[PDB]
RNA sequence: UAGGAUAGGGGCCUACCAUGGUGGUGACGGGUGACGGAGAAUUAGGGUUCGAUUCCGGAGAGGGAGCCUGAGAAACGGCUACCACAUCCAAGGAAGGCAGCAGGCGCGCAAAUUACCCAAUCCUGACACGGGGAGGUAGUGACAAUAAAUAACAAUACCGGGCGCAUUAGUGUCUGGUAAUUGGAAUGAGUACAAUCUAAAUCCCUUAACGAGGAUCCAUUGGAGGGCAAGUCUGGUGCCAGCAGCCGCGGUAAUUCCAGCUCCAAUAGCGUAUAUUUAAGUUGUUGCAGUUAAAAAGCUCGUAGUUGGACCUUGGGCCGG
C-alpha cells in the first residue's frame, strides 16, 4: 500500500468487540489516541452495541455532537475514538458513570462506579527519565506524559491519577505480593497475586500468579497490570471478582440456577 | 460481498452401492412404514445419527476424568435425553451408540401425530401436517420431520384455525352451502 | 529391505520421489504431453466439418461406424468423431459447427471403432439427443 | 380483540424518548396497521400529539395472529424532526421528497469556470 | 455412407397409449411398499 | 578501510586493498497451464490432490523508464518521454489508457442489467448537513445448499391371501389394487382487495374474495444379458442399421438394435465429457514386492550417507492421605 490504512473490514476486527460477521463489511477502525486499537473500545460500540443507546451509525454521531459522552473528564466527539481499559465515561445528562474493566473471558464491559471513584483512574508507568533540561518525567501505557514525578517511581508500577487535578495522588510499587489483573493473552481479565518473577537476561520477564480461589497460572510482565497494594484491590470488581472457572463450572452453574426458575 | 460469509452444508449421502437388494428392501420397508416421501429423508436421517455416533465414539475413546469426556458427554447425553431418543437411567453414553435410526423416525411429527390419534393414517398424517392443519405450542407447524421434544410432546394440537380443532370450515364446505343456498 | 533409520528421511523420501514416475498415471499427468493433446486440457471443443468418412469395427463385429472428421476451431487439429445414434449421421452436413465431446476412457478408444477417441454431441448449436427425439429441430 | 404488548423497553434521555419493541396480538386479524398501532399507542402512553409516534421492522410472524416490531415515542415534535431520518418523517407525513439525475449533477458544472 | 438411418426408417410407426398418470411422491412409494410385501 | 548517498543499517554506490562466497545436506540453471498464507475436496488411521476469487500479505494498472506534489506515490480515474495501438482534424494541431461499475467486440467449452439508493455498514471533507458503481436494493441466475406439493379419507364393488366357522365354506380382515368406479371433506400452486415489507418499490410472512375429479393443476432422467435393480412378452430389421464404460449383442425364433407394453432406480431432478479423491496394501513411513509372474548390479574394495555390542546406584528403608 502507498499509505495508511482507513477502513477495517469486519472480519478482521478484534474478536473480543463481539461483532457479527453478517452485519456489514466493515467495522468501525478506531482512530489513534492513547490506546492501541487492538486493546480498545470505540465510543460507537459502547453507545450503539452494548449500552443500545442508539440504533445506527448515524444516531452515535448525532448523540456525540451534542458533547454528552465524557472520557475521562473531558467531552471527546469523535465517534470511533478508542476509549480503553481502565478509563471512564461518564453521561452527566443521565448522571451515569463507567469504569472500563475486563471480564474473566477477555472482553471489555462497562462497570458502573459512583460518582466518588469516577475523579480518579489508575495507570501503568511505561517508563521515567529525564527530559529537556533535566526535567524528569514519566510515560503511561495511555499516552500520558507526566513531568516532576515522585522520584521513587520506577516503570512498570502503578499511580493513581486523579482526573480533576491532573496529577499524581497515590502509587503502588510492582513486586511480589500485590494483586494485578492481566490485560492479555488467554488469562485476561483473571486477577491474582504476585507470587513470583522469573527474569530472562534478553528476552520477556515472566509472573507467576496465585487466584484467591487458588487456581495457579503465569503470564508474562507486559501482560499485568496491579490494582490495589496488598491482598486489597483499590478499585470495583465487575460480575465475577477475576476469578476464572471451567466450563465444567458454568454448567453446574446453569443447571443449579435452572432449579430455582 | 458480504452475504457470501453466510455458511450451508449437506445434510445427506447417497449410498456406495446403487443397486443392491438387502439394503434396497431394508430402506423400502422405513421409507413405507413411516410414511416417507424418498430416500432421501431415510439418508439424512442416517447421516445425522452418524454424526452423533462418531462424536459418542470419539469421547468413549478418551479416558473418564477427561474434562472433555465429562463437558461433553454430559451435554450430549442432555441432547438425547431432550428428544426421547434415550430411555431413563440410560445417560451412561455407551446407549447412545446402540440407538438406531428408527429412534430418530419416530420423533418426527408426522409419526407422533399418528401416534397421537388425530390422523387415522401415516399418510392422512403427514397431508394433513402440510395443510396448516396443526400446532406445537402456539405455532402452526408444517414441516413434517419437526422432531418434536419431549417436553412438548404433550401440547400438541389441532389449529386454532383449522376446521378439525379450530374455526371456520374450508374452500368445499362452505362451497357446497353456497350452492346450496 | 527397506532402510529403517531413524536419520533416514531423506533416503525414503527421495525414494519415494524418484519411484513415483515409474507409475503411468502419475507420469500421465505430470509430465505435460497433455497441452499437446488435441482439446489441450479440455473436456471439449467447437470445430467444424470437414468431411464424412466411416469406419469399419474390428474383427469380432462386422458394421460401418459413421464418423465426421472436424478440424478444431481453437488450434487447427483435425480429428475423427462419432456421430451416436441411428440416422444421426443424416443431421451433419459439410462445414457445420459441431460440439465434441470426449468418448470415455480419457483420450483412449472405446469400443469396436478403431482409433477414434471423439463423439459429437452438438450441432448448429442443438443437441443431436433433440435432433434424434424430435424435441428441437435445426 | 388486539391487544398491545412492549418489551425491550427502555427510556433515554440522550435521544429524549423512549424505545421498546411491540409485540401486538391480532386473533382473527391479518396484521394491524401502523396507523391504527400509532393511535392505540397514544391512548397508553398519552402523548397529546400522535405524530411522535414512530413504528417499523413489523414481521408478522409464521402462523399469524402475531407481529413484532420496534417502537420509538419521542417528547418533542422538535426532537423528532432532529432525531429522525428523513424517509421516516416523510412516512408519518412531516416532509417531503426529491429525485435525481446523475449527467450534469456535477459532471459538467466542473468545467466551465 | 448409405444405409444411414435404414432401421429407423423401416420400423413401423406405432404411437403410445393414454394410461392414467400414477401417483408422484409419498404416494408413489406407498404403491410401491404395499406391493413388494404386503401382497 | 575511508567516504558519498539515504529517513536510516548495508557493496547501496566510489577509491584503495585482500581472495574470497555457494555447492551430492543439490548450489547454479530449466519447467511451472506457479502470487504466498488462512484455507478446500476426499478423508478408519497414515495420506493424495487443490488453493485466480470476497480475510491477511505482496504485486500491477497496454510495455518499459523518469518524475512533481505531498507526512505518505516512483501514483497512472497525476505528469514527461519512448515502443505498441488507436481517436477528433478546418491538414496547422489536439486528446489518450475500464486488471473500477454496467455495457460492447474478440477469444472461446466456459460466465448476469449500459437499473435504483446512500436507508444499513463504514470511510471521507472545512464537515452532525455534502459525497461514496465502496457498500446495499432489485433484475438475470437448476454454480452449489435447505425445507417441501403432485394427494388424504370413506363406504361400494369383479375380486385377492391371513385372521372369525376352517369344517364344506365362504369373503372381511389391515384394504393391497386395474378400477377416466360413487361420495363429500382438506389444502396451497395460481389470481388478488388490504395491511405489512422497503430509501422508493419488489419477494417473503399475514389475508377478503376467487381457485381441484383426474383427459386435468397431466414428473422427468436413465435403464431392463452380466457387473447391477428390473421381461427367456409382442411387432420390425437380418453381422445391415445400430447398441455396447468392460465382457459382449446383431449373420431369419435378437432377454442387448429400432418401437410398443410392462417393470426397475433416483426423483424436481437425472444423464454425459474432462480433472481430481476413494477404491489403490496397484507408490506401500504405517504398508507392497524382487527363485520361476516385472524386478539382486558379474564380482570385490571404498568416501560421504544410514546403522552400531555390554558396562558407571536411585537400589536397601522412614514418612504422610
Ligand atoms: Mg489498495
Ligand atoms: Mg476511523
Ligand atoms: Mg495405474
Ligand atoms: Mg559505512
Ligand atoms: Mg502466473
Ligand atoms: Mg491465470
Ligand atoms: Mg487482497
Ligand atoms: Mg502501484
Ligand atoms: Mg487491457
Ligand atoms: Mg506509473
Ligand atoms: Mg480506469
Ligand atoms: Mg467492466
Ligand atoms: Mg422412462
Ligand atoms: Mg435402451
Ligand atoms: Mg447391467
Ligand atoms: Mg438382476
Ligand atoms: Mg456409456
Ligand atoms: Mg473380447
Ligand atoms: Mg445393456
Ligand atoms: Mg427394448
Ligand atoms: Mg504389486
Ligand atoms: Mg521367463
Ligand atoms: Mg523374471
Ligand atoms: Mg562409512
Amino acid at each position: 500500500a502507498r499509505g495508511l490504512k482507513k477502513h477495517l473490514k469486519r472480519l478482521n476486527a478484534p474478536s473480543h468487540w463481539m461483532l457479527d460477521k453478517l452485519g456489514g463489511a466493515f467495522a468501525p477502525k478506531p482512530s489513534s489516541g492513547p490506546h492501541k486499537a487492538r486493546e480498545c473500545l470505540p465510543l460507537i460500540l459502547i453507545l450503539r452495541n452494548r449500552l443500545k443507546y442508539a440504533l445506527t451509525y448515524r444516531e452515535v454521531q448525532s448523540i456525540l455532537m451534542q458533547r454528552h459522552i465524557m472520557v475521562d473528564g473531558k467531552v471527546r466527539t469523535d465517534k470511533t475514538y478508542p476509549a480503553g481499559f481502565m478509563d471512564i465515561i461518564s453521561i452527566p445528562k443521565t448522571g451515569e458513570n463507567y469504569r472500563l474493566l475486563y471480564d474473566t473471558k477477555g472482553r471489555f464491559r462497562l462497570h458502573s462506579v459512583r460518582d466518588e471513584d469516577a475523579k480518579f483512574k489508575l495507570c501503568k508507568v511505561r517508563s521515567v527519565q529525564f527530559g529537556q533540561k533535566g526535567i524528569p518525567y514519566l510515560n503511561t501505557y495511555d499516552g500520558r506524559t507526566i513531568r516532576y514525578p515522585d522520584p521513587l517511581i520506577k516503570a512498570n508500577d502503578t499511580i493513581k491519577l486523579d482526573l480533576e487535578t491532573n496529577k499524581i495522588v497515590d502509587f503502588i510499587k510492582f513486586d511480589v505480593g500485590n494483586v494485578v489483573m492481566v490485560t492479555g493473552g488467554r488469562n485476561t481479565g483473571r486477577v491474582g497475586v504476585i507470587k513470583n518473577r522469573e527474569k530472562h537476561k534478553g528476552t520477556f520477564e515472566t509472573i507467576h500468579v496465585e487466584d484467591a480461589q487458588g487456581h495457579q497460572f503465569a503470564t508474562r510482565l507486559g501482560n499485568v497490570f496491579t490494582i490495589g497494594k496488598g491482598t486489597k484491590p483499590w478499585v470495583s470488581l465487575p460480575k465475577g471478582k477475576g476469578i476464572k472457572l471451567t466450563i465444567i463450572e458454568e454448567q453446574r452453574k446453569r443447571d443449579a440456577a435452572a432449579q430455582a426458575a | 460481498h458480504v452475504n457470501f460469509y453466510r455458511n450451508y452444508g449437506k445434510t445427506f449421502k447417497k449410498p456406495r452401492r446403487p443397486y443392491e437388494k438387502e439394503r434396497l428392501d431394508a430402506e423400502l420397508k422405513l421409507v413405507g412404514e413411516y410414511g416417507l416421501r424418498c430416500k432421501r429423508e431415510l439418508w439424512r436421517v442416517q447421516y445425522a445419527l452418524s454424526r452423533i455416533r462418531n462424536a459418542a465414539r470419539h469421547l468413549l475413546t478418551l479416558d473418564e476424568k477427561n474434562p472433555r469426556r465429562i463437558f461433553e458427554g454430559a451435554a450430549l447425553l442432555r441432547r438425547m435425553n431432550r428428544y426421547g431418543l434415550l430411555a431413563e437411567g440410560q445417560d451412561k453414553l455407551d446407549y447412545v451408540l446402540a440407538l438406531t435410526a428408527e429412534n430418530f423416525l419416530a420423533r418426527r411429527l408426522q409419526t407422533l401425530v399418528f401416534k397421537a390419534g388425530m390422523a387415522k393414517s401415516i399418510h392422512h398424517a403427514r397431508v394433513l401436517i402440510r395443510q396448516r392443519h396443526i400446532r406445537v405450542g402456539r405455532q402452526i407447524v408444517n414441516v413434517p420431520s419437526f422432531m418434536v421434544r419431549v417436553e412438548s410432546e404433550k401440547h400438541i394440537d389441532f389449529s386454532l384455525t383449522s376446521p378439525f380443532g379450530g374455526g371456520p370450515a374450508g374452500r368445499v364446505k362452505r362451497k357446497n352451502q353456497k350452492k346450496a343456498s | 529391505g527397506k532402510t529403517r533409520g531413524m536419520g533416514a528421511g531423506r533416503k525414503l523420501k527421495t525414494h519415494r520421489r524418484n519411484q513415483r514416475w515409474a507409475d503411468k498415471a502419475y507420469k500421465k499427468s505430470h509430465l505435460g504431453n497433455e497441452w499437446k493433446k488435441p482439446f489441450a486440457g479440455s473436456s471439449h471443443a467447437k470445430g467444424i466439418v470437414l468431411e464424412k468418412i466411416g469406419i469399419e469395427a474390428k474383427q469380432p463385429n462386422s458394421a460401418i461406424r459413421k464418423c465426421a472428421r472436424v478440424q478444431l476451431v481453437k488450434n487447427g487439429k483435425k480429428i475423427a468423431a462419432f456421430v451416436p445414434n441411428d440416422g444421426c449421421l443424416n443431421f451433419i452436413e459439410e462445414n457445420d459447427e459441431v460440439l465434441i465431446a470426449g468418448f470415455g476412457r480419457k483420450g483412449h478408444a472405446v469400443g469396436d471403432i478403431p482409433g477414434v477417441r471423439f463423439k459429437v454431441v452438438k450441432v448448429s448449436g442443438v443437441s443431436l439427443l433433440a435432433l434424434f427425439k424430435e424435441k428441437k429441430e435445426k | 380483540a388486539v391487544t398491545l404488548r412492549t418489551r425491550k423497553f427502555m427510556t433515554n434521555r440522550l435521544l429524549s424518548r423512549k424505545q421498546f419493541v411491540l409485540e401486538v396480538i391480532h386473533p382473527g386479524r391479518a396484521n394491524v396497521s401502523k396507523a391504527d398501532l400509532k393511535e392505540r399507542l397514544a391512548k397508553i402512553y398519552e402523548v397529546k400529539d400522535s405524530n411522535c409516534i414512530f413504528v417499523f421492522k413489523f414481521r408478522t410472524h409464521f402462523g399469524g395472529g402475531k407481529s413484532t416490531g420496534f417502537g420509538l415515542i419521542y417528547d418533542n415534535l422538535e426532537a423528532a424532526k432532529k432525531f429522525e431520518p428523513k424517509y421516516r418523517l416523510i412516512r408519518n407525513g412531516l416532509a417531503t421528497k426529491v429525485e435525481k439525475s446523475r449527467k450534469q449533477i456535477k459532471e459538467r458544472k466542473n468545467r466551465t469556470k | 455412407l448409405a444405409r444411414a438411418g435404414k432401421v429407423r426408417g423401416q420400423t413401423p410407426k406405432v404411437a403410445k397409449q393414454d394410461k392414467k398418470k400414477q401417483p408422484r411422491g409419498r404416494a408413489h412409494k406407498r404403491i410401491q411398499y404395499n406391493r413388494r410385501f404386503v401382497t
